[PDB]
């Protein structure tokens, strides 16, 4: 029997998702600044 | 020259803005993910 | 010639710069009101 | 007779608010770049 | 004159736009500690 | 006897001091930017 579980997992990782997503941008950037 | 070198270095620079400005909406867009969270548990808890 | 556009094409990059840095700011106040957001939770679970 | 419910809406609410305020800023900017 | 003035100018934005992408950083690893957080609180709910 | 208590200080502290340090590094930004 499945019992109820507190799960807001996907938003969650959606943050996780979209703040490594910041951090390649920033890292293109970073790059374009260095050059 | 040096004209033609400050125009490449403001070509430089705008494209690492608009770089950055693309990083900042990635975490608002982060921020907006985890107010839903924090609803959600808000949601579990009154139930 | 050049170095008057380059002059106005810096002038636009300093707005948009200033005008990102609210930006931020904002983000940065949301990411605060979220923090109190998850010490209210805290707090309710502990009474 | 209220039940004590949790809350904590008016900080989430304040950071919606200011996650706006962040989107038109950077549509501002943004606006001025492409120009 | 003015190239000399304008290449000042870059060098004034590129810092600046060097140190907004610094606060973004700083910003996005407030956002990773809140993650955490709001994890936090689902594993002591769910035990 | 230490009751069981929920505790998210740590991440949220760490949390709130990255936002300062923000606040620290806009600031030196807008600086450059006036001058
Ligand atoms: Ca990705
Ligand atoms: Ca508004
Ligand atoms: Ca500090």
């Amino acid at each position: 029997i499945s019992l109820e579980r507190l799960d807001v997992g996907t938003n969650l990782g959606n943050a996780i998702a979209k703040l490594e997503d910041a951090k390649e941008l920033l890292e293109s950037s970073d790059q374009i600044l260095r050059s | 020259h040096q004209s033609m070198l400050n125009s490449q270095a403001i070509d430089n620079l705008r494209a690492s803005l608009e770089t950055t400005n693309q990083a900042i909406e990635a975490i608002r867009q982060a921020g907006q993910e985890m107010i839903l969270a924090v609803q959600g548990v808000q949601d579990y808890i009154n139930n």
